[PDB]
């Protein structure tokens, strides 16, 4: 995951 | 009470970007390189006014003491079943890392399989990611040092727990996944690059490629196995089928669930891995999610949201894959969201529901889809499970927002199926008891009606006295359901707050549906959900504007911070932890461009027409009414968050503290924290953590004077  | 000045700090108005017309100045846009003495000197400058703030007050080392006395209770994984052996992670309480012990049997004595404590002095190197073999007997772990998110991915034989030779460097944003023969492992890796790759930089990741890594070899001999040169910011992530055969690949671009799916029949290869792999493109374009979860042959069990919103079961075969000819195994609930699905002991699915931000889970035959088994749980979150094709148990854990942990197990060859309490810790402190978790609706703006959790002690009068903490996230189909988190039950018991939880748009609470009424054109929703929130909690009088706090993280960040900018006369306190406060730039960082699926991009004039509507860095703005200033606020954010670049916290900051902060006005102060050997916050050490949640509510206290209750 590289969501914010 | 502002015992300080703020540094002054240089106004580059030079800085002048023309947006379709629009002339937009960025006069700290010096702030963006990381490595300049000027921006290390402001960080610094600003660290020495924040500091002594956050320290003068003796409620901050009476809030870590208790922190420190209640948060010292074990913490544990479920267990989980490799080969011939089993694995659980376990912290005595106050470790910086969870340790990964290791046992012959669950009746049999542990032993410390992986201490990542002896890896720093400082508990800064952390576990991020790992694979097992598929016999369970090799192990592949990423390790992540100061908490960036590149990550070095080294190898274990189990039997002896020996360290092998093999590193892989370059890691980030990547799978793990060996081929059922033992032979070797595909993850992701990322191509040699100018500058820094520490974590530090700010520099764009694009171009990552998939590789395979043969045991026993050097990273540069790795085979190249997809690679999207003409699209730059596809991530391709590979998993094997659960009988070996298939490589599955999973094809994203920014953060929308949604990916392309193309398999390799390992079969069909004439030589093995040895080059680019024969693809089958089954799904070749970004409309849906497609989530492997098993397969019996060519038939192929899938979570999907194609035209579900609420998520389905889908059955596709390889031999007949016309999307006509797809089966629903488990039909879409009309409001229930099904979470995630896994398939254990061979023809069984254990299914997690979120029912009203509350998770249910149920054991289905995987013939049929048909219901068998309800696994009862009390109200709040499933937050770990395991249980694969080859297990016959599965063990899953509960939390709430008053009760730590309760792992459950259950043997899963039985007739009659008996779920048991495995493992219960108990906080010694809390009596949860004494508290009372209650979920409302409020109707937002629009008149939509949205859930809000709302943790306080029992009893309380409803006479606007008590300070409040109201967290939200609103974003990337992100659910925020209930947890335990002893540092905000401190802050309920010890300085007689209430706690609020608002379920805004933007997250995946209501499904697909629920994430695009906050995203894109829509974003200002998640504002206006979150200011509702703060309405509806002063108007049923848990609190009062001047006692009311607001907090949230990342996309949560830039939540608070653009709900100060909008409704300053609505908060006391607003504490924003890494957030993107650059709406306009954002996609230029690191891996910032994946977000432009949530956010829009200012490249793009429409786009730019909502975004810099609400863009914190663009609407800092002395409030007009004589009476009305800024909350008082805190950023917190670290050197090393290579995920939300803290540039936009400096610039933020900077610009508080010129246009609102040097008004004669503002008396509630306006920090910023930069941490160092730190991150986004995966792999935090817990000292850091405890530092943390110390700054955080000495802030409040000495923002709101709250005084503590012994």
């Amino acid at each position: 995951e590289f969501s914010p | 009470m502002l015992s300080f000045q703020y540094p002054d700090v240089y106004r580059d108005e030079t800085a002048i970007q023309d947006y379709h017309g629009h002339k937009v100045c960025d006069p700290y846009a010096w702030l963006e390189d990381p490595d300049s003495e000027q921006t290390k000197a402001f960080v610094e400058a600003q660290n020495k006014i924040t500091v002594p703030f956050l320290e003068q007050c003796p409620i901050r080392g009476l809030y870590k003491e208790r922190m420190t006395e209640l948060y010292d209770y074990p913490k544990y994984s479920c267990h989980f079943k490799k080969g011939k052996r089993y694995f659980y992670f376990y912290n005595t309480g106050l470790q910086n890392q969870r340790v990964l012990y290791v046992q012959d049997s669950l009746e049999g004595e542990a032993r410390v399989f992986l201490d990542p404590n002896i890896l720093s002095d400082d508990g800064t190197v952390a576990l991020r990611g790992y694979a097992f073999s598929e016999d369970g007997e090799y192990f592949a772990y990423g390790l992540s040092a100061s908490g960036s998110d590149w990550v070095t991915i080294k190898f274990m034989k189990v039997d002896g727990a020996k360290e092998l030779p093999d590193v892989l460097e370059r890691v980030k944003f990547s799978c793990m996944a060996w081929t059922h023969d033992g032979k070797g492992m595909f993850y992701n890796a990322y191509p040699q690059q100018d500058g820094k790759s520490d974590g530090t930089e700010t520099s764009t990741n694009l171009h990552q490629k998939l590789y395979y890594h043969v045991l026993g070899t050097d990273q540069s001999e790795d085979i190249l196995c997809a690679e999207f040169p003409d699209e730059p910011k596809w991530m391709g992530g590979a998993e094997l089928s659960d009988d070996g055969r298939y490589v599955l690949l999973s094809i994203r671009e920014g953060c929308d669930p949604v990916n392309r799916l193309w398999y390799c029949d390992l079969q069909q290869e004439s030589n093995g891995i040895t080059g680019i792999l024969k693809w089958v493109k089954l799904i070749d374009n970004f409309e849906g999610e497609y989530d492997y979860v098993t397969n019996e042959g060519t038939v192929f069990t899938f979570k999907t949201n194609r035209h579900s919103p609420n998520y389905r079961l889908i059955n596709i075969d390889f031999t007949d894959p016309e999307e006509s000819k797809w089966k629903v195994l488990v039909p879409e609930h009309e409001k229930d969201v099904l979470e995630w699905v896994a398939c254990v002991r061979s023809n069984f699915l254990v299914l997690c529901y979120l029912h009203d931000v509350k998770n249910t889970l149920q054991l289905h035959d995987l013939a049929t889809g048909a219901l068998l088994k309800i696994f009862p749980l009390e109200v709040g979150s499933v937050v770990g499970y395991s249980g694969q094709k080859k297990d016959t148990e599965i063990f899953y854990q509960f939390t709430s927002f008053l009760s730590p942990g309760i792992i459950y197990h259950c043997d899963l060859t039985k007739e009659e199926l008996e779920p048991r309490v495995f493992r219960e810790v108990t906080v010694k402190g809390i009596d949860a008891s004494d508290y009372q978790t209650v979920q409302i609706f409020y109707p937002s703006k629009d008149g939509t009606k949205i859930p809000m959790f709302i943790v306080h002690k029992k009893g309380i009068k409803l006479d606007g006295s008590h300070p409040a903490f109201l967290y939200g996230y609103g974003g990337f189909n992100i659910s925020i359901t209930p947890n335990y988190s002893v540092s905000r039950l401190i802050f309920v018991r010890h300085m007689g707050g209430v706690l609020a939880v608002a379920n805004i748009r933007g997250g995946g609470e209501y499904g697909e549906t629920w994430h695009k009424g906050g995203i894109l054109a829509n974003k200002q929703n998640c504002f206006d959900d979150f200011q509702c929130a703060a309405e509806y909690l002063i108007k049923e009088g848990y609190t009062s504007p001047k006692r009311l706090t607001i907090n949230g993280g990342a996309n949560g960040g830039l939540l608070v911070a653009t709900c100060a900018n909008q409704r300053p006369d609505l908060f006391g306190c607003v504490i924003a932890q890494v957030g993107v406060m650059d709406m306009l730039k954002f996609h230029k960082y690191t891996i910032g461009h994946a977000w432009t699926t949530d956010y829009g991009c200012s490249d793009s004039k429409q786009h730019f027409e909502w975004l810099i509507k609400y863009s914190p860095l663009h609407n800092v703005k002395l409030p007009e009414a004589d009476d009305i200033q800024y909350p008082s606020m805190l950023l917190l954010t670290a050197d090393h968050d290579d995920r939300v670049v803290p540039l936009h916290s400096l610039k933020f900051i900077a610009t508080l503290q010129y246009i609102v902060g040097r008004s004669r006005k503002q008396n509630n102060p306006l920090l910023i924290h930069v941490d160092t050997k730190a991150g986004h916050g995966a792999g935090k050490p817990t000292a850091k953590v405890i530092e943390e949640v110390s700054d955080m509510f000495a802030f409040i206290a000495r923002c709101l004077n709250i005084d503590w209750i012994p």
